[PDB]
């Protein structure tokens, strides 16, 4: 049983995340051409006219011409249930029918409903159109795309798109029938010949990694069901590096701050271990246990919004998960350079914007668990550090929450997985 | 820019039909 809003959305003062937060929502971009109170022609529990009386995620009061008392008001979902603009009965050749209760109510249904359309909002024509137009994914089935490797995040896997869920695809691995949730625009995933450019360690069939190896430049071996780079989503160009993609910004054994790939909950002090090409770089979580193999070592961009510089956690009240064989309330920075005599990655490497991304502390939303993707549970944003956010699970402890971008993939509005068809995890029973 | 624009919608009842001017974001 997936967990519904609607005894929640019921409630006064329940705070939600507005669709518009959300860059990577289906229908983001149009949400500005939809605000409170338009007029919109709805299903007939024929259609008939209603009016928008909150709006809170895809979730939308609705109440119908007639209807003045805030008792035969309704919760639709915006972007599932039959709701159009104004008008569009008409070319469908289809008649506005007056709900039952108030058939009788008004004499000239003409001047009444003139009455209440002269100079009143609706939403575009061509509004619903780029609603379905942007549910569809960039991916298609039986695509092909480098993908950390989660039992091993020091290399990348081969994998193939074998479910989509709205934008999130299932990536099945090329020699298991393992595999893992993700959505198209998160950064673990990457185009064919990404590893091989940038310098990431790379796990693939040997006639794959012959290919690549194969390749000279801008002609290297393509085939029908490959992944290429038109499909994923950056956080840079490559306009930004040299032809080589030879960084200079970072350097090897520099410390930082970064979020735990492996536990959410936990950002910690980090380690570069190895600097790829093109701003890519393998770093290594200092809390990790040992490890002589490398394959602890996770590969973060230079303008990754999950690196922070050093004391980010002291400065903005965060409490910073200390290194291997130190304990929280005796450690600091000042200390830490002191004994592994290492300078601390300086404050220009890092390049924070904070956008107007309108989260605030206590909005409802939609997150999925990182550490287990089939999932998306309910959730509710517990702190806003800068563009940095805290995603806390309704009914959980402050373990199992998550430090996450306000620009991530992985948080949804509220009714996502009414929209996509998603399971939506609730709180414990 | 964003702005405001007058759209003519129709509407259907029994038996006739009329027009109504109303706003659309474009």
């Amino acid at each position: 049983h997936s967990y519904d809003w609607l005894p929640r959305l019921s409630k006064e003062n329940f705070n939600a995340a507005p669709v518009t937060c959300f860059p990577h929502a289906p229908g983001c971009e149009v949400w500005d051409n939809l605000g409170v109170g338009m007029k919109v022609e709805v299903e007939n529990t024929s259609f008939w006219v209603a009016t928008i009386l909150e709006i809170k995620g895809y979730k939308a009061l609705m109440s119908y011409e007639g209807f003045d008392t805030d008792s035969h008001d309704f919760w639709v979902n915006l972007c599932n249930a039959e709701v159009h603009s104004v008008g569009w009965c008409a070319t469908r050749g289809k008649p506005l029918i007056p709900p039952r209760t108030i058939e009788h109510k008004y004499k000239d249904w003409k001047d009444f409903l003139v009455g209440r359309l002269s100079g009143a909002r609706t939403l575009p024509s061509n509004f619903y159109n780029k609603i379905n137009d942007s549910l569809q994914s960039r991916f298609r089935l039986g695509l092909n795309l480098e993908c950390v490797d989660k039992d091993r995040i020091s290399q990348v896997r081969l994998a193939t798109v074998t479910k989509i869920v709205g934008k999130r695809l299932f990536l099945r691995y090329f020699d298991s029938d393992d595999g893992f949730w993700c959505h198209e625009d998160s950064p673990i995933i990457h185009p064919v010949g990404w590893a091989t450019t940038v310098g990431h360690n790379l796990a693939a069939p040997q006639d794959y990694l012959e290919r690549m190896l194969a390749g000279r430049e801008a002609m290297i071996e393509v085939h029908e069901d490959d992944a290429t780079i038109e499909l994923f989503k950056m956080n840079f160009t490559f306009d930004e590096y040299y032809s080589d993609g030879k960084t200079n910004s970072f350097v090897e054994g520099m410390k930082l701050e970064a979020v735990d790939p492996l536990n959410l909950s936990s950002i910690c002090p980090a380690t570069v271990m190895a600097v790829l090409k093109f701003g890519y770089m393998m770093i290594r979580i200092d809390s990790y246990q040992p490890d002589a193999s490398g394959s602890d070592w996770f590969c973060y961009h230079e303008k990754s919004p999950c690196i922070f510089p050093a004391g980010f956690c002291s400065v903005n009240n965060i409490s910073v998960t200390p290194p291997n064989g130190y304990d929280s309330r005796t450690f600091t920075w000042e200390g830490y350079l002191r004994d592994t005599g290492a300078v601390a990655a300086g404050q220009h490497l890092f390049h924070r914007i904070i956008p107007d991304h309108g989260f605030e502390v206590g909005m409802s939303l939609e997150c999925a668990d990182l550490m287990d993707p089939r999932l998306v549970c309910v959730a509710t944003v517990a702190r806003v550090v800068g563009r940095l956010l805290k995603v806390h699970f309704d009914g959980w402890t402050d373990e199992y929450d998550q430090w996450l971008d306000c620009e991530s993939a992985d948080i949804y509005p509220v009714g996502w997985c009414v929209l996509v068809n998603h399971k939506l995890e609730g709180p414990p029973r | 820019s964003r702005r405001w624009e007058q759209k003519l919608v129709h509407i259907k009842t029994m038996e006739g039909e009329f027009s109504v001017t109303m706003w659309a974001s474009g």
